[PDB]
RNA sequence: CCCCGAUAGACCUUACCAACCCUUGCCAAUUCAGCCUAUAUACCGCCAUCUUCAGCAAACCCUAAAAAGGAACAAUAGUAAGCACAAUCAUAGCACAUAAAAACGUUAGGUCAAGGUGUAGCUUAUGGGUUGGAAAGAAAUGGGCUACAUUUUCUACAUAA
RNA sequence: ACAGGUUUGG
């Protein structure tokens, strides 16, 4: 299984964002411009709204990989602030040490 | 090592004006598509076929939506 | 792929290569609970029956 | 039934070639090292731990395969693959007169399954404008055409290309940019009269 | 009181290893890192891709060699091939040790799409550093 | 006493294509500790003096990344835990190298490169002029 | 563990032989000077503690030592105070008290014969000799020492010193004296160089609060400063910063006797002034005598300013400012 | 390949043979798990996309199309045969290309089914002759039915289609293996087949001349003349022969060498002419070549040529020339057989520490040659150094090897410099057998003479009393020697028990033991005991 | 969820709660039972749920001179093997149940008058083999500390005597019973009397 | 404790609620999963406090008996491994300072909601999904920013306007 | 009585 149902849903959110990333990337070019008339922009707005909800990368939440904690997770290690300590104080990550200056 | 990018060169990536012939030259369509061409030329992440597919998507979208461009007041083909 | 992780670990455990102490602890605790008399009810007889 | 075999220490010859025992990178197995080494923080009444089962001796990288003897033995056989450097290009003054164009290409290494590094696509081209055949108006036009990429104090034009994915494609784009700039620096159009 | 990676003081009879005998504030001072790679550098990337594979192997080897593994693993990462150094007790027969090392070198390599080396060092018992 | 005989059998051919020349080969080695970097510097110097490379080695400044996290689990913000990541640099400046020499040197270096360090290679590829710039008139 | 010590000696000898062999140096000329470097190179263990690094020295240095034999084969203790607990400390106390009684009787005989040929050797102000410390006494006497016993020994030494000492009594008192670690805190003066027909040339370096400054002074020209190509008056508009530059020159009366060029990097409006002041003070030593250099280093011109900004602490504002601690 | 840890280093040859199989049993087990669960390894992380680390698939792609199922089942025995029926049930016409591979898939793996499939080659569709003999000729040689193979040659000759090299590479063997009181007809037929192979514009390959040579080794001992004639004819063509060609010639020369010692010189000169160039194992039959070229040297006692045979193998490839270790264990053993006694003891000891512990462990044969080499040159300082290794290398052969390792001490003298080793070699042997191992009586005579000149009587007297309780008594010469030792050490109380424990068992030299005890007691002034022993042996 | 699992040692330490904050002064003692059962006690490494006989773990590596291939048991013997495993589980408690008995001095459940053997030899090298010792009293002494509360300490009286008139007694107090007995035996030799015995 | 979980809330986050849907419902399978259900007064993992306080302590010895205690420096029965302190380490040279560290324990202190958990409770629901809302201030209060000016405000500007 | 169990943090 996964860590939590929240993480299971977030995986599907990321998958749907990767699936419909091209369509939104092509449609937003019709809205974020000022050369083309607004008549087609108002239609492109409805078209991109007709897309499924989980297709936008905005619903993607950066959780942890080990415990799927919704907050307090570094972006480089993708680990929670507590699992990162539990591993660093064990010494399974190179270069990490107690800051002493 | 192990990635040849289909043996393409810089003229297949940067110079993409060859795919904008099926568009009105003096209309706003060229003004809109020059930005897409510059963005695709400044994108080392995508290949040539994906940029061709984007150009074709725009072509068929604009060719399917013919009533909106005629209603907007600017004559487009 | 946490699903791949769990499936690989469980298949190895059932084939006799991996020995998951946590899963063995869960199974021992469930065995002791069912021996004591409080197990998992069958689906469909918990509320009505 | 348990069997205890003595290590190689009792069989190591004092004149034995060490690269023969440690040719490549090894995890520092104490069974093949006849040197008694003690690593670790000692005790108030004790001594540093022995080499047997010492985790700190496996934590640290070993250079036992890169002793000076092995370094010389390996570098002696590498004289066949290399070529001779031209002694007529020791000073950079003649190097600039002969090969004025400098091509900076970045290459990175990293341990792991992936090799692709997006920092490797950048290609720099440095050209000294004092080694070309531009005229006065051509140089004055090239300055305003390249903008800030030309250092007036150093008299060097720097073109940093990153638009092409492949490094060879960026190199071709850089040489095309140099060619098209050298060609356009001479064309006097209608707007240059005003 | 700090508890992270710190074993508390018993009556004076428990055997502790050189790693557990040092508080977490001794990393890079007296004890070294159990894992070596490039992801934990300044201008480098792939910090989590190696960390998840490190934790997975920490669990995999612990499940593969149960009761006979003395200390933690040494996970070196050098030029596309990863080395796993282990301190194992000589409880299992050599045939069963070779079976497992040959199974691991062929399973983990195909599971992570990278060459794996597995080095085993047999100790008679857990080496005790402090009081025992 | 029992030494193998006829152990040399390489495949080296001389191609008619002119070898590429290089002005400066910069090697930026980043690591965590200084002992590995010093051993690697000694190894590189020993490998370069045999080949006649005249390597210039200087120590670039270090870079330390520090980050602060909470100390307890649920609610304790006045007490923190700060972690540090050091990065020590070594600059190997090679000059007057050829294509084959640079290839064999980089091979012999990256084959024995340690596990705890990374290396960035910056090459100064020498070239005189392309064909459309020597003396063209539009 | 004598057999263990001998086995470790043999192992160290054979390992040193094999280390010399694998390193390629001559084993006869192979000593600890090469052993340390070879070990540090072959095991590049980068740690913050040198004692935790791998080290292979002689077993007599690795394993600690202890007290020698006190009694022979017959069991009779050698020393006459073995049953006192500290056969060394109490013997030293007894010998000191005996020498004190001897000096007392000698001085009494001299006073009776009306002869005062001794002097007071207690005033050790120009020498800077201090008494031993607990560690300096426990490194001499192998056994441990107590603080009260150390204080008693020091007070007995000062009692003996407060009386006219004899010929060997002076050495007996001074053998338990430790002076300054170097006793030569006087700094070295850079020789006067002459670069490109330029006489009275000197160079100095200064630093204060992350501000590094280098000064090049010529003692032959007029009195002026060149700060990074621009004038000092325009570089330092505040009066304080110009007083910082005038301070080293006014003390030496070299206002219009030295032309200096300063280059400073880092700091603010006062850190740069302090760094240039320190560099100028350290550079002007080549033009003055030793007594004026001593006067400057006593006035603080040749001493750096270790007062730097302290790192901020977690949960605080300026490494000292704590938050509002509410009692309730 | 083995792990350097002492607990995992192989001690004996059987352990070295077992550890590799144990590791491979884990390797192939992990490979089977990967093949059974490919979905756990589909994710690719490596950029170069190494295909060898990808899971394999043993299922076809299409199950409905017969032409698509045949091409997938021919490459992945029973399923390939069932696909043929599944294709023939739908009345589908199969071409001559899929049928060839379908027949080859059966001729590679696999009597009645062979005929049932061979009829499916001609009766259903006229399969090409070029694909018929590549299957039937090679499938019948393992089924031992060559009478049908010769008819296919006539069929392909009548169909005006040429015969390839692989045809004659097997037909000559098929016609040679059948001999019924006639050896000339088959050779004449082989010659008539060669004269037609050279006529049909098909050049004979190396295997063409190798297969005819492989058949002349098991029939006649005088058949070396045509074997050398074809060898010269192949040299006349310009094709350098591989090791498999010379292997059969040296094998026949080794068969003809036992009665006549002349073929050895021919072997040596042809081997010296071959060893001048670096070869490459381009033939899978290049394994027994060295097994024979060193067996001839070990049989005819030529170390000057054993050195050349050893220098030839490590010229191009020291390891790619031998496939199995069954040949290596017999190779190095028979090499050290000559190397122990032929050359100097220094050379023997210098080649011992490099080949015995590292390359391979010796067998029970060379361990006796080591004793012979240490006995012919009177080397005693090496006996305790070789026996400590023999303890680990010959523990399975110790019970059948110990009766010859200890006799070397009684034939030589006992210098007073090796008295500690003389005691250690006896203790490490005797203290281990009494805790379980037939104990030979000759070892007591050695443990007596090792301590006689060493001057240790208290430790030597217990070993004599320990064996007398083993329901076996040694010869009385040992008693007469220990009696001289006791009368020289002045201990008369020990002989009154020896004479009593010998008289009750009636040693054949008891009348001499009774004479020696009298002289001992007269020397030590014990006539009372001399008479008391007679009064005790009387009753 | 494979990363969410932990070590069996931590699992048992969290389950039994031997280091609880309530069991320090004595707020526990309600459920006065603590047992940690080893799960890997009789767990063969090779056997699995599917019953695959690996040539290196379950079955030997070589049979009849040839190697052994990968085989799997049928669904008739693995069940009996699991039944034997359950039998061994239910017998585990029978193995670790035995109290080494000895001779009784005064009553069957006391240490008064029981024998303890000759005392340990002195540091100078003297051995007391002719001496015989007996335990006269055993008592569990408690002390109220500041943190641990009740501090159970064993104090015992031990007498020594050889039988020729030389004898003595001593008191040994320690934490462990085996240590208190040893201390009493070692301290009883230092205090010896001589009893004048008329006609012995 | 009060800019604390949260170094971060339009949907997701979010464990809350209302409307509607699914019940071997993430895994190969399990009369099985899954619960942010209760118990922090069962836990581990992590910490707050005395706390820059130093004390803890196995092995011996002594007491006109010993439950226990063991100290007088012009010294009266105290020695002692190791854990604390100290030293060492880091702020790239010393010293200093800072940083780091601070055992055994008290507060049944905080954390079942980082994560796993024994016990006690759910299985057509206290489980799994979709959509919409999660206000607002009668009132009190903690901590920060702006200031209440002339040592001030604006302008260009290193500080002479 | 040849005695033993039973108070209490002890
Ligand atoms: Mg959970
Ligand atoms: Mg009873
Ligand atoms: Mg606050
Ligand atoms: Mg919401
Ligand atoms: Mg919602
Ligand atoms: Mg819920
Ligand atoms: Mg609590
Ligand atoms: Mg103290
Ligand atoms: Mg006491
Ligand atoms: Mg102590
Ligand atoms: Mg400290
Ligand atoms: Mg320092
Ligand atoms: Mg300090
Ligand atoms: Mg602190
Ligand atoms: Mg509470
Ligand atoms: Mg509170
Ligand atoms: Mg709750
Ligand atoms: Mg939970
Ligand atoms: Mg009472």
């Amino acid at each position: 299984y996964y860590v939590d149902w929240k993480m299971l849903r977030d995986v599907k959110r990321r998958k749907m964002a990767y699936e419909y990333a091209d369509e939104r990337l092509r449609i937003n070019s019709l809205r974020k411009n000022t050369i083309l008339p607004k008549d087609l922009q108002e239609v492109a707005d409805e078209e991109i709204a007709s897309l499924p909800r989980d297709s936008c990368p905005v619903r993607i939440r950066n959780r942890c990989v080990m415990t799927s904690r919704p907050r307090g997770v570094k972006r480089r290690w993708r680990l929670s602030r507590i699992v990162f300590r539990h591993l660093a104080d064990h010494g399974q990550l190179s270069g990490v040490q107690r800051a002493m200056w | 090592a192990g990635f040849d990018d289909d043996g393409s060169e810089f003229h297949e990536h940067i110079f993409l004006d060859k795919y904008l012939q099926d568009f009105p030259k003096q209309g706003p369509i060229r003004h809109f598509m020059e930005l897409v061409t510059c963005g695709l030329s400044k994108n080392p992440y995508l290949s040539v076929k994906q940029k061709v597919e984007h150009i074709e998507w725009f072509r068929n979208y604009f060719n399917e939506k013919r009533v909106i461009l005629k209603e907007s007041g600017i004559q487009l083909n | 792929n946490h699903n791949t992780y769990f499936a690989l670990m469980g298949t190895l455990r059932f084939l006799g290569l991996y020995r998951d102490e946590h899963q063995d602890f869960r199974d021992e605790q469930l065995r002791l609970k069912k021996l004591r008399g409080k197990g998992k009810p069958r689906k469909g007889e918990g509320k009505r029956a | 039934r348990r069997k205890a075999l003595p290590p190689r220490t009792e069989k190591m010859a004092v004149d034995q070639d060490w690269p023969s025992v440690y040719p490549v990178a090894a995890p520092f197995k104490p069974s093949a090292v006849p040197l008694p080494v003690r690593m670790g923080y000692p005790v108030k009444r004790g001594v540093p731990m022995a080499k047997e089962g010492n985790l700190e001796l496996l934590k640290i990288p070993n250079f036992l395969h890169l002793t000076p003897v092995a370094i010389k033995r390996h570098c002696e056989a590498l004289k066949d693959f290399c070529t001779e450097w031209p002694a007529a290009l020791d000073s950079d003054e003649k190097c600039e007169k002969h090969f004025p164009i400098e091509i900076d290409t970045a290459d990175y290494v990293s341990a792991g399954p992936s090799i692709r590094n997006p920092k490797a696509r950048v290609v720099t081209l440095r050209v000294k404008l004092s080694s070309l055949n531009l005229d006065d108006h051509a140089k004055k036009k090239l300055i305003k055409l390249v903008g800030d990429r030309y250092c007036k104090s150093t008299d060097v034009l720097t073109i940093k290309t990153d638009r092409c994915p492949l490094k060879r494609q960026n190199y071709d784009y850089a040489v095309y940019l140099l060619t098209v700039l050298y060609h356009e620096s001479w064309k006097t159009e209608e707007w240059e009269k005003k | 009181k700090n508890r992270a990676a710190r074993v508390r003081v018993s009556k004076g009879d428990k055997p502790v290893t050189y790693e557990e005998a040092h508080a977490p504030h001794y990393i890079a001072h007296r004890k070294g890192w159990l894992s070596l790679h490039t992801g934990n550098l300044d201008g480098e990337d792939h910090a989590a891709e190696r960390t998840v594979e490190d934790v997975f192997l920490r669990k995999f080897m612990l499940g593969t060699f149960p009761g006979c593994l003395a200390d933690q693993l040494v996970l070196k990462r050098r030029a596309n091939q990863l080395e796993i150094c282990a301190l194992v007790l000589r409880q299992l027969p050599p045939h069963k040790f070779y079976f497992l090392v040959g199974y691991s070198e062929t399973l983990l390599s195909h599971f992570y799409k990278c060459p794996v080396h597995l080095h085993l060092q047999t100790v008679p018992s857990k080496v005790v550093y402090k009081y025992i | 006493v029992d030494v193998p005989k006829d152990m040399t059998k390489p495949e080296i051919t001389i191609s008619d294509e002119p070898d590429t020349l290089y002005k400066r080969l910069s090697v930026l080695v980043k690591g965590h500790d200084k002992a590995v970097l010093d051993s690697y510097e000694y190894f590189a110097v020993l490998a370069a003096k045999e080949l006649g490379i005249s390597i210039k080695v200087h120590e670039p400044p270090r870079k330390i990344e520090r980050f602060t996290l909470l100390k307890s689990v649920h609610i304790f913000k006045k007490h923190r835990v700060q972690y540090e990541m050091r990065t020590l640099y070594r600059c190997l400046e090679l000059e007057h190298l050829t294509g084959s020499t640079a290839d064999v040197y980089l091979e012999y270096i990256q084959r024995n490169l340690p596990e705890g360090v990374a290396m960035e290679v910056t090459k100064t590829k020498l070239e005189q002029l392309p064909e459309h710039i020597r003396k063209p008139i539009w | 563990t004598v057999d263990f010590i001998k086995k470790q000696i043999e192992e160290f000898n054979i390992g040193k032989r094999h280390l010399a062999n694998m390193m390629g140096e001559d084993p006869e000329t192979f000593t600890q000077e090469d052993i340390d470097r070879a070990i540090a190179y072959l095991f590049p263990s980068g740690l913050f503690e040198k004692r935790a690094r791998p080290i292979m020295k002689h077993p007599e240095e690795i394993f600690p030592k202890q007290r020698a034999i006190q009694w022979g084969e017959d069991g009779r203790p050698f020393h006459f105070l073995f049953y006192t607990g500290k056969q060394s400390y109490y013997s030293l106390m007894h010998d000191t008290y005996g020498k004190l009684l001897d000096v007392e009787k000698h001085h009494n005989q001299l006073r009776a014969k009306d002869l005062l040929a001794e002097k007071t050797k207690i005033l050790k102000d120009p020498i800077g000799s201090r008494w031993l410390i607990k560690e300096e006494l426990e490194e001499m006497l192998v056994e441990k020492l107590s603080d009260q016993d150390y204080a008693q020994f020091i007070r007995l030494l000062e009692r003996l010193s407060a009386l006219p000492c004899g010929a060997t009594e002076e050495d007996f008192v001074n053998r338990f004296r430790r002076s300054i670690p170097i006793q030569s805190k006087k700094q070295l003066i850079e020789p006067l160089q002459y670069d490109e027909q330029g006489m009275a040339f000197s160079r100095g370096e200064g630093k204060r609060k992350t501000a590094k400054a280098e000064v090049v002074v010529y003692g032959q020209g007029s009195g002026r400063i060149d700060v990074n190509g621009v004038d000092y008056l325009l570089y330092f508009p505040v009066t304080q910063d110009r007083e910082q530059l005038m301070f080293p020159l006014h003390f030496l009366d070299r206002l219009g006797k030295h032309d200096m060029t300063c280059a400073v990097s880092g700091g603010g409006r006062s850190a740069q002034a302090g760094a240039v002041r320190l560099a100028m003070a350290r550079a002007l030593c080549s033009f003055v005598t030793e007594d004026e250099v001593e006067w400057m280093r006593q006035a603080g011109l040749l001493t750096a300013d270790p007062r730097v900004r302290e790192r901020k602490k977690p949960g605080q504002e300026g490494a000292r400012r704590k938050f509002t601690w509410k009692k309730r | 390949v083995f792990q350097d840890d002492p607990y995992l280093i192989p001690t004996s040859s059987v352990e070295s043979h077992s550890f590799l199989l144990a590791k491979k049993s884990g390797e192939n087990a992990a490979k089977f798990i990967i093949n059974s669960y490919p979905k756990y390894f589909q994710k690719d992380i490596a950029e170069p996309h190494i295909p060898c680390l990808m899971p394999e698939y043993f299922e076809p792609q299409i199950e409905d199309v017969s032409e698509a199922a045949l091409q997938e089942r021919i490459k992945l025995n029973y399923n390939f045969q069932q696909r043929e029926q599944s294709e023939e049930l739908e009345e589908a016409t199969e071409a001559d290309n899929e049928k060839s591979k379908t027949k080859a898939g059966h001729h590679l793996g696999v009597t009645w089914r062979t005929k049932n499939n061979a009829e499916r080659i001609f009766a259903l569709m006229p399969e090409k002759n070029a694909h018929s003999y590549c299957t039937m000729i090679r499938g019948m040689v393992k089924h031992q039915a060559p009478t049908q193979a010769l008819n296919l040659y006539t069929v392909l000759l009548n169909n005006r289609l040429r015969a390839d090299v692989y045809t004659f590479n097997s037909l000559i063997e098929a016609t040679a293996l059948v001999v019924n009181e006639k050896f000339e007809e088959k050779w004449n037929n082989i010659l008539d087949l060669l004269k037609q192979m050279v006529t049909q514009n098909v050049k004979p390959n190396l295997q063409t001349f190798n297969t005819i040579l492989k058949c002349l080794r098991r029939f006649y001992a005088f058949g070396k003349l045509p074997a050398l004639q074809t060898l010269r004819e192949m040299k006349a063509i310009g094709i350098e022969p591989s090791l498999a060609t010379y292997h059969y010639v040296i094998q026949l020369f080794y068969q003809h060498e036992s009665p006549s010692k002349g073929s050895s010189l021919i072997i040596y000169d042809i081997m010296n002419e071959v060893m001048g160039k670096r070869f490459s194992p381009r033939d899978p039959d290049d394994d027994m070549f060295f097994q024979s070229a060193m067996r001839v040297c070990s049989s005819l006692r030529d170390l000057e040529l054993a050195y050349q045979v050893h220098g030839l193998l490590n010229t191009g490839d020291n390891w790619k020339l031998i496939g199995s270790d069954h040949r290596r264990n017999f190779y190095y053993s028979k090499f050290f057989n000559l190397l122990c006694f032929m050359e100097q003891i220094d050379v023997t000891l210098k080649w011992y520490k490099d080949l015995i512990p590292s390359v391979f462990f010796p067998h029970s044969q060379t361990m006796i040659d080591l004793l012979q080499a240490l006995d012919v040159a009177n080397r005693l300082d090496m006996v305790p150094q070789i026996w400590k290794d023999s303890k680990e290398y010959g523990h399975t052969f110790r019970n059948e090897l110990k009766e010859e390792i200890l006799m070397l001490m009684a034939r030589d003298q006992h210098p007073p410099e090796l008295q500690v080793a003389f005691a250690d070699c006896a203790a490490d042997i005797k203290s281990t057998y009494e805790s379980q191992p037939e104990w030979p009586a000759s070892s007591l005579n050695y443990v007596a003479v090792l301590f006689l000149r060493a001057g240790r009587t208290q430790e030597a007297w217990k070993m004599l009393g320990l064996f007398r309780k083993h329901n076996k008594i040694p010869r009385a010469e040992l008693l007469n020697e220990f009696l001289d030792s006791a009368k020289a050490s002045s201990s008369p109380a020990q002989a009154i028990e020896l004479v009593k424990l010998a008289s009750a068992f009636s040693l054949p030299v008891c009348e001499g033991l009774t004479r020696r005890v009298m002289a001992e007691f007269t020397l030590t002034q014990e006539q009372r005991e001399a008479l008391g022993e007679l009064t005790a042996l009387t009753s | 969820s494979f990363f969410t699992k932990l070590t069996a040692d931590e699992l048992w330490k969290g389950a039994l709660a031997e280091s609880g904050a309530g069991a320090r002064k004595g707020r526990g003692k309600r459920t006065k039972k603590k047992r940690r059962k080893d799960l890997n006690r009789g767990q063969i490494i090779g056997e699995g749920r599917h019953g695959f006989l690996w040539p290196g773990l379950n079955i030997p590596l070589m049979r009849n001179g040839a190697v052994q291939t990968i085989a799997q048991r049928s669904k008739e013997d693995q069940e009996k093997v699991e039944a034997d495993m359950v039998q061994q589980r239910e017998e585990w408690d029978r193995r670790r149940k035995m109290k080494v008995k000895r001779e009784r001095g005064w009553s069957g459940n006391t240490w008064g008058g029981v024998s303890l053997g000759p005392p340990d030899p002195g540091p100078n090298g003297e051995t007391y083999d002719d001496f015989d010792t007996r335990i006269l009293e055993v008592r569990n002494v408690f002390n109220m500390t500041a943190k641990e509360g009740r501090k159970r300490s064993v104090r015992v009286l031990v007498a020594v005597g050889n039988g020729k008139g030389a004898a003595g007694f001593a008191i040994g107090k320690a934490t462990e019973r085996a240590d208190a007995f040893r201390k009493a035996k070692n301290r009883a030799v230092h205090y010896l009397h001589y009893i004048e015995r008329y006609e012995d």
